[PDB]
DNA sequence: CCAAGGGGATTACTCCCTAGTCTCCAGGTTCGAGACAGAAAAAAAC
RNA sequence: UUUCUGUCUCGAACCU
């Protein structure tokens, strides 16, 4: 019911000015803000208190504090995420890094 | 240095300092040298060992297989076997790589078994023992005549095989030695 | 210009040392046959201007409670003349040696 | 840099965090630093032993690092180290030091609670390191004595000898950069005793907290041996030759080394135990301002010029900081910015590019049989007129400048080579308006070289860009690869 | 004992002691029976920037050090009684390049220019009329001396 | 020019991962970094002229890996190692 | 998806012009605030 | 010491070489990279077996570079000495410090302090030889030595040996 | 470990090609043709590697495969010839 | 006998109040001033 | 037949 009412508020504030946004964007917003047990505020103290990659988390507000906590708690930053792959300067699995590209030794030999 | 060579045992080698166990004859093997090895398809089996004659034989089977592959691709008593091996190796590689040459001379001149049936028979008899593959390779490779000499040879294998079965494998190997 | 006495630590200007030297130890220098300029040294430290050596505990620490109020240096570099050292058995070096 | 290496080429796909051990820092360092003066002594740049020690990294184009012999272009800089004469708290973890101190005994080095308390077992059931430590610490604050035994559930009267010291545990309070403990015989806890008790913590004990035995033990949370960055992290700046100013970090390092040499002399000579306390306070303060300039309730370190000194926290701190200012968003070549004007005689997905901007911007095109004739013509034409190139990248990797080469026509384009031909028409180029409020504000357009000084863009694409031609400016990014062009044209 | 240590400006400590005593001795010379109660004052080189003073009450040191620069009277502290023996122990411490030219078969004909660079068979000239650089074949340009006058073709 | 956070987002939305990689590595700043397998630190004394590779402090000469990273990411890591934090980089997965 | 949702929720926010509404309300929504400027209840 | 282990290697190959012969090419390069190499970690790689059935795993195009990384899986016979095993070899060269014994692809050094009392040097023969009361050691002579220590260099392995226990030496 | 890999059957991902796969493949073929790889199609004077790549994809003559990474690390193995490039 | 009974006098938790973090678009363009300065000791050489 | 300069740091004003 919290998720439903929260979506209802976001729909109300969006539609007050007459602008229309597709439902699934608001649905994702409420679903990320409710995927944890309670309300993960989109705040310095909210989603960035979760347990994602340290390099991803540090790019938001608390940079050096989260980096020290990562050093102390010995976090294995996953590198499955956008900000860590961007920091490392490698192809983040965005839409094009979401797979790999190979060579059909089979068919390359079959035609010729 | 250069492109190293990979391995399947995805150990937990995270940050760990030099903690490698000593490498001695008392079964305190290295991190790769477990009794249990990984397979092609993710299966787990035991480490497999082999005697010197079996080693040369599999090397020769590999080499003749390579010669057959090369031929297909381009299509579209101590005095003669050594020369045949020599010319086979020369045709195989360029010649600059002496390493194969020195090793192959080292193996040809003091190996004991020469025949597929004999080496097969040896491995079937060592299969029944169920002892550790490196150790059975030692018994099949090095020559022994007495229990005390064998035990001082391999101090690890002291309370693992009793004297009578030790002597049986020894005399059996001694009889199975081929007369060249 | 200004120097410090090796023996007991009194500090005065060069003109004052030429004038009278150490009134506290003028007698000891006179017996030992050494003038004040050779017993004084340029590098010194710990200059306490004592007004009541009898009551002050600092003067007892520095072994100057029996003498008259004035400058006294805790640290006075150099080596006192050996003649004065033998004339003063209870004297110990003020530079941390011995 | 660029040079043929031999190790395998690959990408990173993890980042494990932790703390160095002092043994690790000593093992990794290439040189020991002991002289606070950085250079200019006896008019020799190679100041062995000081800051900017040449073994740490080449300070200039000397062509010699003398650790790697690689030149400043390639040498990644090598870390120095300095054994601090007494251990020093690390500002970022000082609160964590306090938390661990409230958690464990200050003498026997064992957690105040153990699995003999039901609350402690429930706290230990938490898998996550952070929440587990939080539960442990909220449970361990209440206990204020290392008890020698707990009631066991087998019988109330029978108790188990869990072991450890008997002393009362202090209440710890924050005063500046130091921890005071009250038992009330209040006193400052010495960093030596705190280090010793941390090292005496047992393996299970600190692994139970948010620590690990190979990653980061609480013992190395305190700084005994400081690692010093190499010169590439502390580059010099210069008016001219006559005035060269060193970096803020270099000055902090020199100041720390002066504090440490003073403290080392004070240790070696007579030790009053109050002047040594003052020097220890000074050196902790200096390390603290060096690593963090935003302490609560303490004066900030001022530089010689009176402005706050630039700390590593500051260099990572804000938008201008390193994470948000050089990694999330950074700079790039092969790009242009200029004014936009409407143009109804341009196709919707087309964009007009000034002739000058086309002349400067280039796409590296590789020589094939399928474009050899046109590429040879472009090279022959050269960089001065539009259809042409500036650079020709040979196979060895070196670049030849066509403007400075008078034999440009005589150059023959062997195969595999590349040319930096100017962007021609029908070339994908991203086109962006800087308030990138939403997704469609960055779209790939086809270049139309158009002689004038202003980007021209079809009018109907002004809505998603929120552009108005009222002095607006827009941003053109030229892709440098066939992947890049294919992505921009197809996606 | 009663011994208090006061912060001061580093490096001038002996000058501070000498001035303090000269003030004390002048105060004694002017004053009669009731003198200021300052048992002694001293400094420490290696613990630079600090003075040590003995006196019974803080008002004495305040009434002594008023008007004394480079001393922080506000910053003073007790020396512990246990700490004194250790503090007082003795053992401590192309010719066509850069020439005026006139173009002859182009839209910019009759126009002065300055040759900036030559890439071979084509000379780049900045126009001495327009704020634009142009490439044109160097053979078809008539070059002029440093001053105007006779126009020499490409024969130099 | 600069590729701000908002424009990074726009490319992330586009899905042009190749574009972002090219734009933040090859067109901005590309640095080759040798690292040791055991430690995963930037402590490799690479002599490419002599082809002599070693991470002293781990005693290895054979298990050395180059990575391409931005110089800004390099020098972030250098600051972290200056600030008692470990940037560790490795050749395997453990969780799988 | 996530970045798409972010842009699509943030685009109307920029052009955003009884109970609270507009950008203050959107900020209040995302920054889950125990205190609320104009709380309301509709009981049927 | 002559065992068979499953290993794998990543090979970097260029777009330019994508014809149907890239397999025979990749193989010649494979043998180029592995035949004759040695490493401390894995040991000496003497040969690769069962050529015709090698499962060539599929390649990998690099994210921005055009190159293809093929991780080739295979099994091979490797040799690596361990302290305390006794092995036999041939004298390759002599000097005042002792003599080097060739054992497979490696040379074994027998230091002077681990040699019998009754066995000593003699330069009156051409080449210099070693004599005993009941043995004669020379260039063309096979001898049994026990490996006491191993030193692994970048592209080589060194072994130190001794001859003291019963039944060792000239055979 | 191969157990994470899914065999040719029991694959649950879409045979219809994704725009990102299309874009990556066109780019990868574009590098290969630009750097002298063999061309699997008769060329009617085409000179732009991207156009040659689109032509090969139209004829399903691209020797490329996709590991379709399941997020747990497993992958589904899908060949370009069989991938229905409808769009 | 009995059955509560009011605290003794500590436990146990529980729930409320003041002082400290850390923001507060996305960008470009030029332009200007500031890299303390004072003072004394070692060394140069009229 | 001799070429890859070069900067920081505090602000101010203005453009979208
Ligand atoms: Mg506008
Ligand atoms: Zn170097
Ligand atoms: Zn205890
Ligand atoms: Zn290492």
């Amino acid at each position: 019911a919290g998720r439903a009412a929260l979506y209802k508020e976001v729909y109300n504030v969006i539609a007050s000015d007459g602008s229309y946004v597709n439902y699934r964007h608001m649905a994702l917003l409420v679903d990320v803000m409710t995927t944890q047990g309670g309300l993960t505020s989109v705040t310095r103290h909210g989603f960035n208190r979760s347990n994602t990659g340290a390099l991803m988390r540090c790019s938001f507000e608390e940079t050096v504090e989260i980096l020290f906590e990562a050093g102390a708690s010995a976090e294995l930053d996953d590198c499955r995420g956008v900000s860590e792959n961007v920091i490392l300067g490698q192809m983040a699995p965005i839409g094009t890094g979401a797979f790999d590209v190979m060579i059909d030794e089979e068919s390359l030999v079959k035609y010729m | 240095m250069n492109v190293s060579t990979s391995t399947f045992q995805t150990r937990r080698r995270r940050l760990k300092k030099v903690e490698e166990e000593e490498n001695a004859a008392t079964l305190q093997l290295g991190q790769e040298f477990q009794l249990k090895q990984i397979n092609h398809q993710g299966e787990e089996e035991e480490l497999i060992a082999l005697n010197l004659s079996e080693a040369r034989l599999v090397i020769k089977e590999a080499l003749v297989e390579r010669r057959r592959a090369f031929k297909r691709s381009q299509k579209k008593t101590r005095e003669k076997e050594l020369e045949s091996i020599d010319v086979l190796l020369e045709q195989t590689t360029g010649g600059n790589n002496k390493d194969l040459k020195n090793t192959m001379q080292y193996l040809t001149n003091f190996s004991r078994f020469r025949d597929q049936e004999t080496v097969g028979a040896v491995i079937q008899l060592l299969k029944s023992t169920g002892l550790h593959p490196f150790e059975v390779a030692q018994l099949g490779s090095l020559a022994c005549d007495t229990a005390d000499e064998a035990k001082t040879l391999i101090p690890s294998l002291n309370n693992k095989i009793s004297d009578d079965e030790l002597e049986r494998i020894l005399k059996e190997l001694s009889n199975l030695e081929t007369l060249y | 210009s200004e120097r410090a006495c090796m023996l007991c630590g009194i500090v005065q200007t060069t003109n004052e040392f030429n004038r009278d030297g150490c009134p506290n130890c003028q007698g000891i220098f006179e017996e030992a046959g050494v003038s004040t300029m050779e017993c004084t040294s340029p590098s010194f430290e710990g200059l306490v201007g004592m007004c009541k050596p009898t009551k002050s505990w600092v003067a007892k620490w520095l072994s100057v409670d029996h003498s008259i109020a004035g400058m006294y240096a805790i640290k006075v570099d150099g080596r006192l003349p050996a003649e004065v050292v033998e004339l003063l058995p209870h004297y110990k070096p003020r530079d941390g040696s011995q | 840099g660029q040079q043929y290496s031999s190790a395998p080429l690959r990408t990173v796909k993890e980042v494990q965090f932790g703390l160095f051990s002092p043994e690790e820092v000593r093992a990794i360092s290439v040189a020991k630093i002991r002289f606070p003066e950085t250079m200019d002594e006896t008019q020799t740049r190679a100041k062995i032993g000081g800051l900017n020690d040449p073994r740490l990294g080449s300070i200039d184009r000397n062509l010699k690092c003398q650790t790697c012999q690689e030149g400043m272009n390639e040498c990644p800089g090598h870390f120095g180290h300095i054994d601090l004469a007494k251990p020093v708290f690390h500002v970022g973890f000082i609160a964590k030091i306090k938390k661990v101190c409230e958690c464990v005994c200050m003498h026997c080095g064992k957690l105040l609670l153990d699995e003999h308390n039901e609350l402690m077992r429930q706290a230990l059931a938490i898998k996550d390191s952070k929440k587990r430590f939080a539960a442990i610490w909220t449970l361990c604050k209440t206990k204020m004595v290392c008890e020698t035994d707990v009631p066991s559930e087998d019988d109330p009267t029978q108790l188990v000898s869990r072991g450890g010291c008997g002393n009362t545990q202090p209440t710890i309070r924050k005063d500046g950069l130091k921890l005071v403990g009250s038992w009330p015989e209040l006193r400052v806890l010495s960093t030596e005793e705190i280090l010793n008790i941390f090292k005496h913590i047992s393996v299970k004990d600190f692994t139970s907290l948010g620590f690990n035995e190979v990653f980061s033990r609480p013992e190395w949370m305190i700084l005994t041996c400081l690692p010093v960055p190499p010169p590439p992290v502390r580059p010099s700046i210069s008016f001219n030759e006559s005035q060269r100013g060193e970096d803020d970090l270099t000055f902090k390092l020199a100041d720390i080394l002066k504090a440490n040499i003073s403290l080392e002399t004070l240790e070696h000579n007579g030790a009053p135990h109050h002047a040594i306390e003052e020097a220890e306070s000074l050196l902790q303060f200096h390390v603290a301002t060096y690593m963090d300039n935003d302490i609560a309730g303490q004066p900030q370190a001022l530089q010689k010029s009176g402005r706050p000194v630039k700390s590593i926290r500051a260099r990572l701190k804000g938008k201008e900081g390193r994470i948000r200012g050089n990694l999330m968003g950074k700079r790039v070549d092969f790009s242009a910015r200029t004014v936009i004007s409407g143009d109804p005689n341009l196709e919707l997905d087309q964009v007009g590019v000034p002739k000058s901007i086309a002349k400067t911007l280039t796409y590296p095109e590789v020589v094939t049989p399928y474009n050899i004739d046109r590429l040879t013509q472009l090279v022959r034409n050269g960089p001065n007129e539009h259809p042409g190139a500036k650079y020709v990248i040979r196979d060895s990797g070196d670049r030849i400048d066509l403007r400075y080469s008078k034999r440009a026509g005589d150059i023959q384009l062997q195969y595999g080579w590349k040319v930096e031909r100017h962007i021609m028409d029908n070339d994908p180029v991203l086109f962006n308006r800087q308030p990138s409020l939403h997704k469609m504000s960055m779209m790939a357009h086809r270049v139309k070289v158009i002689p004038y000084s202003t980007f021209r863009l079809n009018l109907s694409v002004t809505s998603p860009y929120n552009a108005d031609f009222d002095g607006d400016e827009m941003n053109l990014h030229v892709p440098q690869s066939e992947e890049t062009r294919a992505e921009l044209s197809q996606l | 004992a009663t011994i208090w240590g006061v912060r001061c400006r580093p490096g001038k400590e002996k000058e501070l002691i000498r001035k303090l005593l000269k003030k004390k001795f002048n105060l004694d010379r002017a004053m009669g029976k009731k003198k200021l109660k300052i048992l002694s004052i001293f400094q420490r080189d290696n613990y630079t920037g600090r003075i040590y003073i003995e006196a019974p009450k803080q008002s004495v040191i305040e009434k002594f050090c008023n008007g004394v620069p480079d001393i922080y009277i506000s910053q003073k502290l007790l020396i512990p009684v246990q700490e004194l023996p250790l503090l007082l122990k003795p053992n401590l411490e192309e010719v066509a390049l850069g020439k005026t030219v006139r173009i002859r078969s182009a839209g910019y004909k009759g126009q002065l220019g300055i040759v900036k660079d030559v890439n071979g068979d084509k000379a780049t000239v900045e126009l001495h009329s327009k704020n634009k650089h142009i490439t044109i074949d160097k053979h078809k340009l008539t070059y002029y001396n440093r001053e105007g006058g006779e126009g020499i073709t490409y024969d130099e | 020019l600069r590729f701000g956070e908002m424009e990074r987002d726009c490319m992330i939305a586009h899905g042009a991962a190749s574009f972002l990689k090219e734009r933040l590595m090859e067109a901005s700043d590309a640095f080759r970094v040798h690292i040791c397998g055991i430690c995963g630190l930037m402590t490799v004394i690479a002599k490419l002229n002599h082809n002599q590779f070693e991470c002293k402090g781990c005693d290895n000469k054979i298990d050395i890996y180059q990575i391409h990273i931005p110089y800004a990411a390099k020098l972030l890591f250098q600051e972290l190692m200056a600030m008692n934090i470990t940037p560790r980089l490795y050749t395997d997965r453990s969780r799988d | 998806v996530g970045v798409l949702a972010a842009q699509s929720i943030g685009e109307p926010a920029t052009q955003m012009t009884k109970v609270t509404s507009g950008v203050p309300r959107l900020k209040e929504i995302l920054n889950v605030a125990k205190n609320m400027k104009t709380p309301s209840l509709t009981v049927y | 010491m002559f065992f068979i282990k499953d290993l794998s290697l990543n090979i970097t190959l260029h777009p330019s070489f994508f014809g149907p012969r890239m397999k025979q090419y990749l193989k010649t390069k494979l043998l180029e990279e592995v035949e004759g190499s040695c490493t401390g970690k894995f040991g000496y790689i003497l040969c690769v077996l069962d050529y015709d059935n090698i499962d060539i795993q599929r390649g990998r195009i690099l994210p921005t570079d055009g190159s293809a990384e093929f991780n080739v899986k295979y099994r091979a016979v490797v040799f690596k000495p361990f302290k305390g095993e006794v092995v036999d070899g041939t004298v390759v060269s002599c000097s005042q410090h002792g003599f080097e014994v060739q054992v497979g692809p490696m040379k074994v050094f027998v230091t002077k302090h681990l040699m019998p009392q009754d066995l000593t040097f003699n330069a009156g023969s051409n080449p210099p030889s070693y004599q005993s009361s009941e043995d004669v050691i020379t260039i063309k002579s096979r001898i049994r030595v026990k490996i006491e220590g191993c030193i692994s260099q970048v592209s080589s392995i060194h072994a130190i040996g001794s001859i003291k226990e019963d039944y060792l030496g000239a055979i | 470990l191969k157990e994470k890999a899914i065999p040719k059957d029991q694959r649950a991902t879409t045979p219809y090609m994704t725009k990102y796969e299309r874009a990556r493949i066109l780019g990868t073929r574009a590098l290969q043709i630009s750097m002298n790889a063999p061309v699997f199609v008769d060329l009617e004077g085409e000179t732009d590697p991207l156009r040659i790549a689109m032509k090969e994809l139209a004829e399903k003559k691209i020797p490329l495969v996709i590991r379709r990474y399941l997020p747990d690390g497993s992958f589904e193995d899908w060949s370009v010839e069989e991938l229905i490039v409808d769009l």
